[PDB]
RNA sequence: GUCUCCGUAGUGUAGCGGUUAUCACGUUCGCCUAACACGCGAAAGGUCCUCGGUUCGAAACCGGGCGGAAACACCA
RNA sequence: GCCCGGAUAGCUCAGCUGUAGAGCAUCAGACUUUUAAUCUGAGGGUCCAGGGUUCAAGUCCCUGUUCGGGCGCCA
RNA sequence: ACCCACCCGACCCGUCUUGAAACACGGACCAAGGAGUCUAACACGUGCGCGAGUCGGGGGCUCGCACGAAAGCCGCCGUGG
RNA sequence: GGCCCGUCUCGCCCGCCGCGCCGGGGAGGUGGAGCACGAGCGCACGUGUUAGGACCCGAAAGAUGGUGAACUAUGCCUGGGC
RNA sequence: CGAAAGACUAAUCGAACCAUCUAGUAGCUGGUUCCCUCCGAAGUUUCCCUCAGGAUAGCUGGCGCUCUCGCACACGCAGUUUUAUCCGGUAAAGCGAAUGAUUAGAGGUCUUGGGGCCGAAACGAUCUCAACCUAUUCUCAAACUUUAAAUGGGUAAGAAGCCCGGCUCGCUGGCGUGAGCCGGGCGUGGAAUGGAGUGCCUAGUGGGCCACUUUUGGUAAGCAGAACUGGCGCUGCGGGAUGA
RNA sequence: AAGCAUCGCGAAGGCCCGCGGCGGGUGUUGACGCGAUGUGAUUUCUGCCCAGUGCUCUGAAUGUCAAAGUGAAGAAAUUCAAUGAAGCGCGGGUAAACGGCGGGAGUAACUAUGACUCUCUUAAGGUAGCCAAAUGCCUCGUCAUCUAAUUAGUGACGCGCAU
RNA sequence: GUGCCAGGUGGGGAGUUUGACUGGGGCGGUACACCUGUCAAACGGUAACGCAGGUGUCCUAAGGCGAGCUCAGGGAGGACAGAAACCUCCCGUGGAGCAGAAGGGCAAAAGCUCGCUUGAUCUUGAUUUUCAGUACGAAUACAGACCGUGAAAGCGGGGCCUCACGAUCCUUCUGACCUUUUGGGUUUUAAGCAGGAGGUGUCAGAAAAGUUACCACAGGGAUAACUGGCUUGUGGCGGCCAAGCGUUCAUAGCGACGUCGCUUUUUGAUCCUUCGAUGUCGGCUCUUCCUAUCAUUGUGAAGCAGAAUUCACCAAGCGUUGGAU
RNA sequence: GUCUACGGCCAUACCACCCUGAACGCGCCCGAUCUCGUCUGAUCUCGGAAGCUAAGCAGGGUCGGGCCUGGUUAGUACUUGGAUGGGAGACCGCCUGGGAAUACCGGGUGCUGUAGGCUU
RNA sequence: UCAAAGUUUAGG
């Protein structure tokens, strides 16, 4: 009593009932499996972003004032 | 039932082409992949360290990691019913920049040129592409000489 | 295979690399008052015949050889197990084979 | 057909990868004897079945060739 | 695995930490008309392998490789 | 809806099976009987009550129980889960 | 990004009735059925999965305790028959 | 118990009968009770003392939720195609290209031979057949190939995109990289179609078979075994007289 | 089945029952007996094989061999040691115990067979007998006989698949 | 002697076991765990007891660096020296070598020869491959230690790449001034925690011999032993071609080397039907059909003088017997 | 025009033989005290600068081989999809789109980056 | 005070 041994006959059909969906792409994928030495350093960089805040805020206010002067000169 | 061995059936795939054996010429090594570079994988026989598996040869995907002398590269591999985006660590020698994306960037650059200009002019320009339309109305001058008649030729047995 | 009797490899205790004496490892005598043996003793007792299985179907014909790497620097002497691939010949310090010589 | 083993001077056999290939008989040549036999002393003789491989090296280890010989071929 | 034994010259075997015994076999001398048989001498031991104890080991010691009679058997 | 006629259609059901009208099995006929239950434990879903709580058991107090072996109440209201 | 427990690596300081092979913290990884302004508890119905006779019917067997030699098997006692 | 046949032991004997344990166990036969409605399979996966069964994926249903907008004011997704761009070593082709096979004559003392004939003998003369070689030539390859299709498989075709300004780093470093952060500035970016996403419970199934084309074993088979799609199984209806 | 032949036992015994007993059967018995096996009247024979598996005999000369007992060290659980019963090994016997019982070459003044020789081999290598038998594959063996005709019957033959 | 322990003996007795796949089973194989080339239909993936093979190891270097070289083969030379010894010049895309099967890869190397070495060491995670996208094994990229080597850039955590291997439980070894050993303390002991080893080859891992013709039960046409289907290799019968035979003459009768068919009175394949049973050989008896015609009727042919004859046509009306084993 | 040093792509760059090379280079070349290394100053290392382009190197040449690129081969071979097309089969023709490979015949025979020379 | 030692034209 020998069987059928293997096949792939009805399988494509079976797969395509429910699509063959592409793998759901997000923005902001994880940093799992990224070269450790990198990840330390981007972690440290992220740690000290709040250091150098007061400088950054002022720079944007100076930029915003320069934009407001430019738009007044245009109008 | 076939053997599950890693390199089964790559007699031809991983085999340097005709009269291109020997030293892996150096541009190959010394060109830079960043994150998110579109990259097509193509295994190579000379370099056996960091070889991709025979399933990812031909396949294109994006770079996610870059180590000292290899590049982590997300590629989509189908499995019966489900496409699995998965991340593989190929050594540079088995990898090129895929040009597929550059022709796109060329077009967007050309669009940004054609958007900046034609704004002060006022005349809006076709930025979208369009498929090859039917080939328009036109005259054909049979200049002096008439058409050439083509009789089909009588059969004969050559061999 | 052949391996030499001295080995300058890592020593955990010291933290460095250090020379170690090498020797092939052996199973010790079997306690008798291990919980296992104490358990089997009081199970296997009485009637019931034999209670746990007995392996009678030997497939392989060689052991993974293990070396017992002992640290040379005193004030440490730290022993360490170090396995090697299976081989039906093994020895320690059995000549250096000699390239480019007459066989007779 | 399967699985097994064996192919070595003329004959029957030994042979643990490095041999002058072992032993007995047979063969030739002396001697002894009147002659023969026995006997004594010497000698000669192997395609190590065939081819290819592994080996620094194969009579052997490994593959196939051509032979030879046992066991199996059952339930209807 | 545990106990025990053998491994010595071609072979079989002695050997009590200070030219390695016996017998056969091997080769040269007698005897033989010669051979065999037998009597004399001569040659031939990595004392299985390695390390130690020891002033000194074939032996004592340990460790292996064998050997081969019993014991034994939880992945 | 009873009977008859005619034209066309139309093999016997059940079942196992890739395949049953089968030269596959079960079945003469009728009546009654006749097979996914209950308990426990888990999980998810749904409905209700209360909600950082919730809970009811077990026990007790109220009755001879007609209805009650119910119903009600408990610094036990929380030992405890 | 952060915090808690396990664990590793590297480091530098604190504490006191008992200065100790005492106790406490830091940085960076990494294991945890974790935390990051709670969602559970009780009751009821449904489906599924199990353990139970467990959808209904079905063995060959296995075990305990009892009944039979009125048939037949063999022995013995006492009679009969050729 | 047996003058032995496994004979006989109350029509029962290769282990009597009665009651109980007992509703013994069964991956195996058989059966399994009203209507309409809606959706609707599988015989393939890996593991299993597994191959008449399970497990696990798959395929089914049920319950939903989260959003979308025909309420003149849409994003995303696809058993397509288009435009770019990689991948390939099958068909074919090739063997005056490698590997291996293989025919023929030309040419060649290449080598050298073994056999000759004429030579004592002599690359002397003359043939010859061996292998080798110089151009040619015949015919081949699932486990050969310089070439090389068709059909085919990736990517890409924008707001998660571009373009400016500045901050953070214990990484990297002549200065710079590269990454991560803030803050602004810019909109339809090929065709065709379609509302999408997402989570829980979950049954049956895990004997298959048939045809086009491709395809292995076999003289072949209504034989055995794969690929590809579509059937039958689950399905009636017109045709093929009859019929999966 | 008679007949033949082995084997155990002198009774605190052989053989056997029984759950147990200063239990029971053989046995109200004693080797011309009880018990266990084979073969199968008579006649005539009963070859060789003790390597194998059995059974049995001997036993400090002795390898291993348990519990207890003896010593040992340890704080003790303990470990280690020496000691050492039967049994295995070691050595004899036994086939009317289970059973077993060969293969090459050459050789005789026609040829053929092979008395004879040579080897290689086992524990021996199948003896007396017997035979295509109720035992022989090839097989419907060959010769004879019996029949007009015989895959049958009988008598002979014997490298006899496989007496 | 009895009582209780100890060791031996013990199919007298008990209980139980006695794989799988498989063109029925058994016998044989292993297609049971792996690897190469092919099968495979130019991504991947794919079957059969398909094809051709390999694996249970080997290596102290055949691992790791760095240096220097160049290999097979051939030509032409040189005392003994010849086809082969050693030296020297030339050519040499690898035709060698790289432990092993094959495939790939490899030349100031991945080959050979030296020098120095232990990266075959210690430790987190990520990933790939089989995949369910679990394990094992095998691999890839990093990261942290401690080293090696090189002037250095670098390379190296085994073997150029694709195979060489093994869970829970138990044991054993190694590891930390580690935890527990429970009323507390000290010490042995044991128990934990973490990593190696002792193996399950039926290789995701029972501990396991037969026989039954005295047999049983659950089932199976998922599967054999008949018929019948398909097929026709094999058997049977028949063409075509025409080298020969036939004194002479291919073809009166024949017919090689080749070739095309039919047939189901042979045997195989196969397993569709039937296992809640289709009575399993032969003979007897009886009927009917077929023709591929032995005889009989009518005819063509001859190597037909007659007689006897074979070859062919129409043709199955009628026949085709008695015995020995 | 051209070279040297380090190159990228790796024959349009290879091989064979032939010719020509001003200047600067690059070489061959002459030595072994020292560095370094050989059986050997051949190579390797080092110190030089008398000769010479003989060679390497460059540029050219050849009805050259080779390679590169077109044609032809050929809408041929093959092939996606189609039919109740043919054919006893084997196979073939059509529709629908895709479409090769030798032999044979042409053409071509390195381009170029950085840094520094020379032809002032 | 006992080893082993077989054979011998047809051709007068
Ligand atoms: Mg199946
Ligand atoms: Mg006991
Ligand atoms: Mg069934
Ligand atoms: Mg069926
Ligand atoms: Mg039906
Ligand atoms: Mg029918
Ligand atoms: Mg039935
Ligand atoms: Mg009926
Ligand atoms: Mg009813
Ligand atoms: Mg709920
Ligand atoms: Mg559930
Ligand atoms: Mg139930
Ligand atoms: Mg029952
Ligand atoms: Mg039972
Ligand atoms: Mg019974
Ligand atoms: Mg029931
Ligand atoms: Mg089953
Ligand atoms: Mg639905
Ligand atoms: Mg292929
Ligand atoms: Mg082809
Ligand atoms: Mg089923
Ligand atoms: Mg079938
Ligand atoms: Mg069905
Ligand atoms: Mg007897
Ligand atoms: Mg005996
Ligand atoms: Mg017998
Ligand atoms: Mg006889
Ligand atoms: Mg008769
Ligand atoms: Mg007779
Ligand atoms: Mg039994
Ligand atoms: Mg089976
Ligand atoms: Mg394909
Ligand atoms: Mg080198
Ligand atoms: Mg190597
Ligand atoms: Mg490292
Ligand atoms: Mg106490
Ligand atoms: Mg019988
Ligand atoms: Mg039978
Ligand atoms: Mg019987
Ligand atoms: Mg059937
Ligand atoms: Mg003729
Ligand atoms: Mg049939
Ligand atoms: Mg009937
Ligand atoms: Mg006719
Ligand atoms: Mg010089
Ligand atoms: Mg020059
Ligand atoms: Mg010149
Ligand atoms: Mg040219
Ligand atoms: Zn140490």
């Amino acid at each position: 009593a020998k069987s059928k041994n293997h096949t792939t006959h009805n399988q494509s059909r079976k797969w395509h009932r429910n699509g063959i969906k592409k793998p759901r792409s997000q923005r902001y994928e994880s940093l799992k499996g990224v070269d450790p030495k990198f990840l330390r350093n981007m972690r440290f960089a992220k740690k000290h972003n709040k250091k150098g805040l007061k400088k950054m805020q002022a720079n944007n206010a100076k930029a915003m004032a320069a934009r407001a002067e430019a738009i007044k000169a245009l109008v | 039932t076939n053997t599950k061995g890693k390199r089964r059936g790559t007699r031809y795939m991983f085999s340097r082409p005709f009269r291109k054996h020997g030293v892996v010429p150096l541009a190959t090594y010394m060109r830079i992949y960043k994150k998110g570079d579109i990259v097509d994988i193509k295994g190579m026989g000379t370099v056996q360290k960091g070889m991709p598996h025979k399933c990812y040869h031909g396949k294109t995907g994006r770079v996610y990691n870059v180590t000292q002398h290899a590049v982590g590269i997300v590629v989509n591999k189908q499995v019966k019913g489900k496409i699995l985006a998965k991340r593989i660590n190929v050594r540079i020698e088995h990898i090129k920049h895929s040009k597929s994306r550059d022709s796109f960037l060329k077009r967007v650059k050309e669009n940004d040129q054609k958007k900046k200009e034609a704004k002060e002019k006022g005349t809006w320009v076709q930025l979208k592409r369009q498929p090859a339309p039917p080939r328009e109305a036109h005259f054909v001058r049979t200049n002096g000489k008439e058409p050439e008649l083509l009789e089909p030729i009588p059969y004969e047995f050559m061999a | 295979v052949n391996v030499p009797k001295t080995r300058r490899t890592f020593c955990k205790k010291c933290g460095k690399h250090q020379p170690h004496k090498v020797t092939q490892y052996k199973k010790g005598k079997d306690s008798l008052y291990a919980q296992g043996k104490r358990r089997y003793d009081r199970k296997q007792s009485g009637y019931g015949g034999q209670t746990k299985p007995i392996f009678r179907k030997k497939a392989k014909t060689t052991k993974k050889i293990v070396l017992r790497l002992e640290c040379v620097e005193p004030n440490c002497r730290s022993k360490r197990m170090l396995a090697i691939k299976r081989c039906k010949h093994f020895e320690l310090g059995g000549d250096k084979k000699r390239k480019g010589q007459v066989i007779q």
